[PDB]
């Protein structure tokens, strides 16, 4: 009934390009179903809407950590907040108020007809409910099993239907041995039943800024971006430069990487973790510039007790990481690993 | 007590070098220096570094990637002293083998060995060591 | 019945079997309270050295303290600290020696002072609870030196910082009954009270000589310091009792804890601390066994309980080990302490019936010193 | 019959009766000689242990060496000196970490050289003898590294002074051959061949791949620098011989330590060190017993003896104990060391016969590792 | 065997606890980790004070003055453990007291304890 | 042989025909009244103190052992082999009898008819017109007698109580418990092991202890502000830069009566000689102070080769040992000098 109704609703929203301020483009515009909700194609790059769904409302933990929430700085408390902060964000469908946005509904008929079997008649008049009506389909329809399939190659080893080649075994011995597991894991221990690893904590990794992203924002070149300090409420300064831990699946094929798109390909993502641990020159240069990778960002509130390992990822386990990290790919995205 | 036996994990008892999360261990268990199964004594600093074994839980029948860590900084503990070896395997596959001091990580650059602790991070088996 | 190691694998199965996280991390010991229980391993005078903090009650070691060469353990009878006076050299057991205190939080067990103590000044010996002591307040620890001659240092443990060593005759061991005074016990046979100041010589006084040449007053007196009362065995039982209360000493009646017919079929104490002293009950327990004069630091199998104002026994328990060193705990019903060197086993039992209740085994390779604080 | 105990007795008595005075000194060990074995004993992790210095032929302790956590032993071949790599910290197990290398003379076993290693650089990791290594001229001294990768550093022992790290692949162990050029084995099955200039990035090549995935090399290898013959056991007592006296590896054919039959029946290699090679007789000693395949540390409680050249079997001894590691002296008629980790004991047997001729006990808390020199 | 009974001296084995000079030794015997009855180990340094005991020689009949001397500068050898206390009195009679590191005097300020050695300084009297 | 050869040297002890002005003989200086030592020098010219001739008989002929440690023979820089080599070098000794030549001794014996006699008995008709022959028999005469009971009779209360015939006192039995464990036994011992048959306290080696110069003695010898007693290195034939200022380890015997003490008598009381050792391990200001001056004890005479290894042992004598000390070393005065004891 209204479960699946809900969910068709958002799915209709979703790709409705009279969402955004002047008709030009739909969520699936920047968020594209043929490239893991990721755009194909402002300051911070697109993250994915796979497994989005599985993120905890945001929440401050009794250890005093925060941690759930959307985007990228945790300013949205669920996928409903943050599908109301998209409609009227102008990095994203840039309306200006919540009744341009009823407005629009008001103007389809299939719209009328959908809304009001679901919410009551008139719905569309009060800007208020229609506006959260519709944030609400489209969390609906993003929490929905297309979104979070399992169905990766992952999925099926753990399901014992297929086994690992000794490569991605490697990769995954690695990455659960390695610090990786620290923060790209749902739990400190015991087995997820739905892992899609991140532990939805807030982390600063010291990131440089992305030079030719920032200049094409038009936010200024003295702009910095705070992550999560930017959630309004939030004032900790400890919290300052820190940004939510995305889920990995999917990772091979989302490129660019980080919360500005800073590194283009998974490897060079990998390899900048050696910056922490490895003694090598090398270690110090971004392979994609051929450049120190950069200074961070913002020079405080670094995880180094989670970074600074001890331990330097050699070529062959880089190689072993990025094998892993491709079996987290969804069974219709494989095809874009070749 | 035939050393040289096949090691018959059990599930009643985690000070007992048989515990089947112990499967391979290399030290002293935790629990029996103030620590606890997953937990490290105080003083000590947990380390992030960690090595790998697929033990079986004879109760569920399932086999759980056991990430041991230890804890360090503190004099060897000399309480519940135990060295299995379950899949473990030659320096050269650091992630299984289990002679290395790993302590890589702990605070305050902490190297010396106390315990080991024994927590579950994955249901999963490994091609060279499967049950 | 079940074991702590048991319900401990009947409690992880369960979190399993419920998907329950947990956090790896480091544990804090649960609040310090009358019934925990140290114990220090001087390892038969290796170069390092254990402490174990032991949960009377559970039976269960709750933390370790690592050690140098014979520390001295102390643990504030209020439960606010722990500390240490201990020794290191450069080169394991050869090299620079630094001596030093260290002061613990009792929960953590992390260091909150490191204290160097100039010119390696602590005195080397098997260890003697009262060679290192606290003042009442828990402000200042006073050490022994014995080269190259008799002293006492000071050391400001609330400004973290040594002070300056006293010059005192011919004595030995060290207990504290106010800020700014400690007695004595001197080769003479008298104690000595000394009073002392930051700078100036100390004002030492004597009692009158209260033992001859001839009768041996063991290393290991009990000294309950809230009471002021030093229980102070020799090696034929005779105890004698010194009342430091009022600040001046005064003399109780001397009591024995053997029979006549007990000592003439050879009982005598012997261990290493052989006498314990419950501050509320005013009971003395002591080890003691059918043993040769000159067999004093031997194990014994037998505690003798007696009332410290009368000397009537109270009890003989048959400990069933071969127990080194025994104390109590200070609360109501108290526990019974005894450890055994060779076994390297505390052993804890009801102080009331002498039953064996539980075990801690393990704990090093000679641990001979067993501290409690009293909190009430 | 007559122990040495009870012959020194003798001798202090005769001495008494006879009025022969003698001046208490410090004793010098006995020349090193072909018979001299080490002891090292890791003490299963604690963060000080000991060195035993042991006459064979005799049975009888000459000497000891103090170490810090885990120290990699090594022994000239020619007698002249040992050393060890070491770690200490600052306050027993905790604080400021300092790793260095000791050079001692054999007789007075005093400290000649003492150099310290910048950034704490050792790999520590439960004792493997060729973890670190002398060159054949004993001028340098060659430590691994693990963290924060394989990497291997180089210690001037004439200038007594660290030298550099040298970055190598993912690669393990140490065998040198040159007073410049040393191998290890790597991850990917190929041993590399690290040749060192003063200053540059060394020269490294690897040899073919010599063993599969599937084929586990023990952490125990035995290697003859004067021979240049590494012998390395794999988990079912295959053997691996690599020839490296032409300064390149010769994979020379490999041999079975166990027959088919055997193997069905569950014989495997099991210890530490289980492997010991004899270089005048050409000749492989390897620790077997039946067990599952996966208690490839616990003891053994049979060695088989092989022809290195043919693999033809020409012993099997029953040691009689429960044996963790073997080595041999590499003198005509050579002794056959069985060290015992859990008795604490090393059992000195004749090579050739296997019988038990004499043993050494009380060698610390859990001994593990037994060198000796090639002096011939 | 029964530790409680009088000690009983033998004069046929250094190496055992009930060899008549170690009457009051307290700590290892040296003949076991490289010294002798009279001398310590190689790379330990022999401490300058001592304490006494009158210890009975079974062989003779007479009792002799043993002035024990430490050997210092390592870890405890861990050979031939003893403790012995005839005659031995409270640490506040140090001449007889064994309890004490003797290691005073020993070169280069060596204080740690390794092992002791037996020599007679005299007869009993 | 035997007695006569010791009632020869008798006689010629006690005679003041062999000093050079005929005014004293060896009982002059070594006077038997105090154990064979001078009562002028007691609270009763070279700068040395006058030793005891009492158990010189024991002390080995001079030699270096095999761990290249010289010891035994006489005078306090050991540069006589021997008594009878102590005898001649006495006869032409400056500062003893001061004889210029063997002749003129050879002469004064000659003047006397029962030494034609004597001598002629035991060593030949005509040995006292061979002044070589002569004076050689002499010195042979004089060590026999010194070699007699009377100077080593073993006595002392310390022997009767090591022969069980009495106890010592509880303080003089303490004395000794601390001179047999405290570093006094390392140089004031025959044996490094094992039991002494005579004991003499004395080890006979020579070790520098650091003494400082005694400034009157000095003055009054006139060897000059500038000289150095080198010790043992003083003797002939020594060449060793390192037995400069190293002396012979001086018997305790009758020490309690034979004061002022050291090579040069510089200390006149026994409790001060035993508190000099304190300066080398106490940390109070008053054990760097000379008692019996109030002033500092003063700069060695001999920085160099002192026996620090035995004397830093880094224990201080208190008070109480140091009495126990006295004690004990009263206890080692032979029977025929206790009365000397109440003064
Ligand atoms: C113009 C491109 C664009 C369009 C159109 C767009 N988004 Fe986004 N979206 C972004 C960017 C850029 C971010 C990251 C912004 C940040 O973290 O501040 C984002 C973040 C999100 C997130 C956060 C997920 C996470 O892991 O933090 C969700 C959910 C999301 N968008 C859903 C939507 C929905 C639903 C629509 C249509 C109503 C939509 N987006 C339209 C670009 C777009
Ligand atoms: C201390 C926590 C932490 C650790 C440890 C860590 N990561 Fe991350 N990871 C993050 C956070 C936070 C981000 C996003 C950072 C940003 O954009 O500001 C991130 C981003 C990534 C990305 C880019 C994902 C995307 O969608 O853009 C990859 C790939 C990645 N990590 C892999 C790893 C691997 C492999 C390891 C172990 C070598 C590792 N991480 C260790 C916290 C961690
Ligand atoms: C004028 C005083 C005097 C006279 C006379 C005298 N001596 Fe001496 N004697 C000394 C002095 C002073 C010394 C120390 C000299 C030195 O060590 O160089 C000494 C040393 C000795 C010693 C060495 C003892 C030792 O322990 O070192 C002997 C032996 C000795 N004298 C015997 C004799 C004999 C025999 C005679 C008679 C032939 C004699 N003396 C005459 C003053 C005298
Ligand atoms: C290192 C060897 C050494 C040690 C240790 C030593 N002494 Fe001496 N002692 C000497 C020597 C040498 C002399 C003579 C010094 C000199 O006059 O130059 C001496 C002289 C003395 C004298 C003066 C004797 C005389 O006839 O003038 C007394 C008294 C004395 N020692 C007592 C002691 C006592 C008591 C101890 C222990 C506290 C002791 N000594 C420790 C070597 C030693
Ligand atoms: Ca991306
Ligand atoms: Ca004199
Ligand atoms: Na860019
Ligand atoms: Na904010
Ligand atoms: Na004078
Ligand atoms: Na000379």
């Amino acid at each position: 009934p209204a479960d699946d109704a809900l969910a068709a609703l958002g799915a209709q929203l979703f790709v409705d390009p009279a969402l955004s301020r002047n008709a030009t483009q739909s969520c699936a515009t920047c968020h594209d179903p043929a490239r893991a909700f990721t755009d194909p194609r402002g300051d911070r790059n697109t993250p994915t809407l796979g497994y989005a769904a599985l993120v905890p409302a945001f929440h401050r933990d009794a250890n005093g950590k925060y941690k759930g929430g959307q985007f990228w700085d945790g300013r949205a408390d669920d996928l409903k907040q943050q599908a109301g902060q998209s409609m009227l964000n102008p990095v994203e469908m840039a309306m200006p108020d919540r009744a341009a946005v009823a407005a629009r509904l008001r103007d389809d008929p299939a719209y009328r007809t959908g809304f009001e079997a679901l919410f009551g008649k008139g719905v569309l008049d009060d800007p208020e409910r229609a506006f959260d009506a519709a944030a609400e389909a489209l969390a609906a329809y993003q929490a929905t099993g297309e979104f979070s399939p399992f169905d990766s190659k992952y999925d099926r080893v753990m399901r014992g239907e297929e086994k690992f080649t000794p490569l991605e075994e490697f990769g995954y011995t690695v990455f659960i041995t390695w610090n990786c597991r620290l923060c790209h894991m749902q739990r400190k221990q015991g087995v997820a039943e739905r892992e899609t690893f991140t532990n939805f904590e807030y982390h600063n990794i010291g990131l440089p800024v992305n030079e030719t992203a920032r200049e094409a924002s038009g936010l200024g070149a003295d702009h910095v971006d705070h992550g999560l300090l930017a959630r309004p409420g939030i004032e900790d300064p400890a919290q300052s430069g820190r940004f939510k831990v995305p889920s990995l699946r999917n990772v091979a094929v989302t490129g660019p990487y980080m919360h500005n798109g800073v590194f283009t390909d998974l490897r060079t993502a990998i390899l900048f973790y050696n910056k922490y641990t490895s003694r090598r020159p090398e270690a110090k240069i971004n392979p994609e510039t051929g450049a120190p990778w950069g200074e961070p960002e913002v020079a405080r509130n670094l995880s180094l007790a989670e970074l600074q390992s001890g331990l330097m990822l050699d070529d062959g386990r880089v190689d072993a990481l990025v094998a892993f990290l491709e079996t987290l790919t969804d069974r219709r995205y494989e095809p874009l690993l070749e | 007590t035939d050393p040289r036996a096949k090691w018959v994990p059990q599930d009643n008892d985690i000070q007992a070098c048989d515990y089947w999360r112990h499967c391979s261990i290399d030290g002293n268990i935790c629990d029996c220096s103030g620590g606890s199964l997953t937990n490290c004594p105080p003083g000590t600093k947990l380390a992030t570094a960690s090595w790998v074994a697929s033990c079986y839980n004879p109760t569920d029948g399932q086999s759980y990637l056991i990430a041991y860590r230890d804890c360090c900084g503190y004099n060897v503990s000399g309480r519940c002293p135990c060295l299995n070896t379950e899949g473990e395997l030659p320096v050269y596959r650091p992630e299984f083998a289990n002679d290395i001091i790993w302590c890589f990580g702990a605070e305050d650059d902490a190297m010396t060995y106390h315990c080991t602790i024994s927590p579950i991070v994955g249901k999963a088996s490994h091609h060279h060591h499967h049950h | 019945q079940e074991t702590q190691g048991q319900a401990a694998a009947r409690a992880a199965a369960a979190d399993l079997a419920a998907g329950q996280d947990d956090e790896p991390r480091i544990l804090e010991a649960p609040a310090p309270d009358a019934r925990r229980v140290y114990v220090n391993d001087p390892a038969h005078f290796a170069a390092v050295t254990q402490q174990f903090v032991i949960d009377g009650e559970a039976g269960r070691v709750i933390g370790m303290i690592d050690g140098g060469f014979l520390p001295n353990p102390v643990v504030a009878d209020d439960g606010s600290f722990i500390a240490h006076a201990s020794t290191v050299f450069s080169r394991i057991a050869r090299g620079e020696r630094t001596d030093y205190v260290e002061v613990f939080d009792p929960v953590t067990l992390l260091p909150t002072a490191d204290i160097e103590l100039p010119d390696a000044p602590r005195f080397l010996v098997g260890t003697y609870p009262w060679m290192t002591s606290l003042t009442p307040d828990g402000k200042t620890l006073l050490f022994y030196q014995f080269s190259p001659a008799p002293a006492v240092g000071v050391v400001d443990l609330e400004g973290k910082a040594f002070k300056r060593m006293l010059d005192v005759p011919d004595c030995y061991h060290i207990f504290p009954t106010a800020p700014d005074t400690f007695f004595m016990h001197c080769r003479d046979g008298s104690l000595a009270k000394v009073a002392f100041g930051t700078e100036g010589t100390p004002e030492i006084t004597h009692t009158e000589v209260f033992h001859p040449e001839d009768e041996f007053l063991i290393n290991h007196p009990a000294y309950s310091q809230k009471a002021g009362r030093l229980v102070w065995p020799t090696y034929t039982g005779k105890i004698h009792q010194i009342d430091l209360s009022s600040g001046d000493a005064k003399f109780l009646p001397a009591v024995e804890a053997l029979t006549e017919a007990e000592r003439a079929d050879g009982w005598r104490p012997g261990g290493w601390q052989q006498v314990a002293y419950h501050r509320a009950l005013d009971r003395i327990y002591l080890l003691v066994d059918q043993r040769d004069e000159w067999r004093h630091k031997t194990a014994s199998r037998f505690v003798v309980v007696l009332d410290a104002k009368t000397g009537e026994r109270l009890a003989k328990f048959e400990m069933g080990h071969e127990i080194d060193s025994i104390n109590v705990s200070q609360d109501e019903k108290p526990l019974l302490y005894a450890l055994s060197t060779g076994d390297k086993t505390l052993y804890i039992h009801d102080a009331e019936s002498g039953e064996e209740l539980r075990s801690v085994n393990q704990l090093g390779h000679g641990p001979q010193v067993i501290t409690t604080a009293d909190m009430g």
